[PDB]
């Protein structure tokens, strides 16, 4: 019975390591995912900036068109 | 025994988990806002096209 | 040392592993969402550019109509 | 105990990586916040310009 | 089993506005691939045309904690005619958001004077049949005896079910009978007989109305046969009339009281 | 177009037996050399093992008048579980008699109390494909977007056809979508798109089920792709998975619901 | 062609130790003047860092018989994961001893339960493995219209230990170069004692399109030291005269205007990169 118990202990001690390895894999994959995420967020940020520039341009052009229509109206 | 290391690492993981949950709910907000912006942009370009046609008519009539 | 301590440490380790797995899933989900939203932003950019063009031409015609 | 040592070596690596992941999560959050503020602003400007275009269109058709 | 929602409610008489607290949800049904849904809650008032408030979306949880508050600026005197509708929805990135479940709290039923807080089980939206009823009919024109035997009911559930039968004509309830109550069953057996006296000269101008009720009076459902009846009911009536002294047993689907009463209103 | 049969049916409660009348047939298909067939009718009950009754043979007519009656001594209470099968056969002197057509009347669907008499169009025996469905599939593992575009259907069946799509996993229906209805057509065009959100970790464990229905709900037919799928379906799934961001369009033959549901039952 | 080595293998379960026998080698090539070489054998476990055992040197023989035994005190349970290495060397009195050949025996393939003994042909030895010192991950973005060059230093991993007992204060420096000239200098913040630094720091440069094919971007990882000169861990460059994954990265950047492209890179010794940069 004693031998059995020692075998069990060695088994658990053997397992916990493997668990730590799996942890390593998971945190590595996580880090990669995080990097991809940050890159995508940067790109999309730039896209949003361009969109804002567009909105400003449209706003200004509509100011001018409004001016021309008010000039034609009076 | 490495009780301190394990508890500390565990606490770190818990913290990062909270931060990430918060961040995911935030990016979901972002998804909603982006959908709304998509629809608004579609309507915007449509109205812009219509105004282009109308303005073309005005030019053809008064120039 | 005794089997109880080894087993408790093992249990705490498995707990940590589960937590880390949750974190992993959250990062993957995050990246996924951000990507899809990236597609949405692409469409938005597209429509905005079209709007800019249309408005530009329209204001040109109004410019010439007032002359 | 060597295996135990290997296990110990790992756990520490994991800890460091978790530090990096934390910092990354924080930067991620900050940027998402900035972009949400930005998207809000964008939607306000977009609504404004939409209103302007509708008004201008109405006035343009009025003179037709 | 569409889950439960815990919420709070209090009227601020100082600022003259209704305050509603959305606390948390539990045991929500899973429709997403991953195993858990992405719940969020819309809140608003049906009488009011104003846009409904919406909580933030909680990712991958069947037990979200919202802890959010909303305010409706409505005078108390004008509040009694309005109702509050809380609806839990499932967020989806690429399609229209599916409803998880919903519930309504009529403002006119709450007895104000206290901070309200409770759990309510979510009810289904858009659907309902309420069960089926099986009974026999027999008519003997010569003797003018109309015999109705209540045989069985099924799928009753929304208990202690019982059945009441009314004989009606020209919008008037002429006779009323009722069965015994069966305890703690969704599948009661009755085999209980009732008889009415109807001369042949009037048999084509009468209605027989059968109603199933849940003992607590809340209606489970109802139906009618006879004059102005349609489908399997009219067919059952005609079959009954076609076979003097012969008993004709049949099943019927229960219908909502609004429609049956609308048909009886004529 | 296999012709039509006019028959009558009445249950004799006095003698406790079912009476069936074979009145006449019309517009029967011609397979004999001479231009007309030699029709006769077999009648019987499927639940019962007893030998089926048979009418006399009428020589060289596509419009025979039988006017014959048959009796089945079966108590009413035991009748509901049985069905009546009427089959029209073509007499031939030198070979096994070919079937012209057949039809079945389940006893449990007739609402007794009246003399029955009607014309019924003969249905084919032993066969069925029910049509074909063409749709595209696209999956983007990184974004976890699965896109299904319903393109077209053909040869629909046995009108107003519409198509319903279910996403399923482990015997559970997770999501349901449906197309618009096209009126009075056997060849509907749709071009209607639907999108689902499926993470990469689960993509090998899901099923997509597509069902075509006839609006009246009667099923026209159905099929599934994905886990436990076979043949062109499994091939289509693998092709989809092999080509990220690339759309893959394909035709599929519709299959009877029994088999598909048997495959889904696992 | 090299020659062959005969060996024996036995695990002593009574004393819990691995016994390895070096019997003899045959048909050894001959590189020494006399016509025959002076062979000796090193025997060790690859996972282990312990001092390698050696047989006696046999003078002037292409077919030496060593007949020597060595012992490794290693628990049986831990043996399956190790690999035995045996290498035949040529002794020389006045120069570095040339390797004659080597071979490896993974322990997990041996059928324990019987004494093993066989001849195995010697395979050519591996060439020298580069230090590497680590890897750096960064993104590149170029906008031709605006003439905007954006470099985001993301993170580094697996660096070289440059202070005693640890790698510390790794900090990244960026140089813009053209025709051997350093035009602009940037640097990231300093991270302390990490072999896996995270930075996420962005830098921008102004480079007209007409010159984009004639510039170099140099990225250097260094190990700071409060006192003294800061030693470089390693560096890499992209752009004009760049090669491999670097050229691929630059090309990817150019292929996607306004779009950011992130990539990993292997660090290279400063000497070689600077040698490639000094000649235009
Ligand atoms: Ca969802
Ligand atoms: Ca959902
Ligand atoms: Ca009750
Ligand atoms: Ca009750
Ligand atoms: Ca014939
Ligand atoms: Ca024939
Ligand atoms: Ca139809
Ligand atoms: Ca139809
Ligand atoms: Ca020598
Ligand atoms: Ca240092
Ligand atoms: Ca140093």
């Amino acid at each position: 019975e004693l031998e059995e118990m020692q075998r069990r202990a060695d088994q658990l001690a053997d397992e916990s390591l493997e668990s730590t390895r799996r942890m390593l894999q998971l945190v590595e994959e996580s880090k990669d995912a995080g990097i991809r995420t940050l890159v995508m967020l940067d790109e999309q940020g730039e896209q949003l900036d361009r969109v804002e520039e567009g909105m400003n341009h449209i706003n200004q052009d509509m100011k001018e068109a409004e001016k021309n229509l008010k000039d034609l109206g009076k | 025994g490495s009780n301190r290391r394990l508890q500390q690492t565990q606490a770190q993981v818990d913290e990062v988990v909270d931060i990430m949950r918060v961040n995911v709910d935030k990016v979901l907000e972002r998804d909603q806002k982006l959908s709304e912006l998509d629809d608004r942009a579609d309507a915007l370009q449509a109205g812009a096209s219509q105004f282009e046609t109308s303005a073309a008519k005005l030019k053809r009539k008064y120039w | 040392m005794a089997l109880s301590e080894i087993e408790t440490r093992h249990s705490e380790i498995i707990k940590l592993e589960n937590s880390i797995r949750e974190l992993h899933d959250m990062f993957m989900d995050m990246a996924m969402l951000v990507e899809s939203q990236g597609e949405m932003i692409d469409r938005i950019e597209y429509n905005v550019e079209h709007a800019v063009d249309y408005v530009e031409r329209a204001v040109s015609d109004t410019k010439k109509a007032v002359k | 105990m060597a295996r135990e040592n290997e296990m110990d070596e790992n756990l520490e690596q994991v800890s460091g990586i978790i530090g990096n992941l934390r910092h990354m999560a924080l930067d991620m959050g900050n940027e998402i916040d900035t972009q949400n503020r930005q998207i809000d602003r964008i939607m306000e400007k977009a609504d404004s310009n939409k209103t302007r275009i509708d008004e201008a269109n109405q006035r343009a058709t009025k003179m037709l | 089993k569409l889950g439960k929602l815990q919420y709070s409610l209090d009227y601020d008489f100082q600022n003259n506005q209704l305050l509603v607290g959305i606390i948390q949800a539990a045991e929500l049904p899973a429709l997403d691939m991953g195993g858990t849904s992405d719940p969020y809650v819309k809140v608003f008032l049906l009488p009011d045309k104003k846009k409904k408030f919406e909580t933030k979306v909680h990712r991958k949880t069947l037990n979200p904690v919202f802890n959010e508050q909303f305010t409706f600026k409505v005078p108390y005197s004008e509040l009694g005619g309005k109702t509050l509708v809380m609806a839990v929805y499932d967020f989806d990135r690429f399609s229209k958001h599916d409803i998880i479940g919903e519930f309504k709290v009529p403002m006119n039923t709450v007895d104000f004077g206290h901070v309200t807080e409770e759990w309510r089980d979510l009810q289904s939206a858009e659907k309902e049949k309420l069960g089926d009823i099986c009974f026999s009919l027999r008519y003997v024109p010569t003797a003018g005896k109309l015999t109705v035997v209540i045989l069985e009911a099924k799928n009753l559930k929304k208990s202690d079910p019982y059945v009441k039968i009314h004989l009606m004509q020209n919008g008037k309830r002429l006779k009323k009978k009722k069965t015994t109550i069966k305890k703690n069953t969704l599948n009661p057996y009755y085999n209980e007989s009732f008889s009415f006296e109807v001369p042949f000269e009037q048999i084509q101008k009468v209605q027989v109305v059968v109603t199933v009720l849940d003992y607590d009076n809340d209606a489970i459902g109802k139906v009618f046969v006879g004059y102005n009846s349609t489908g399997a009911e009219l067919r059952h009536w005609s079959d009954m009339l076609a076979n003097p002294r012969r008993p004709i047993a049949q099943w019927h689907t229960l219908q909502v009281e609004e429609e049956v009463d609308a048909m009886l209103a004529v």
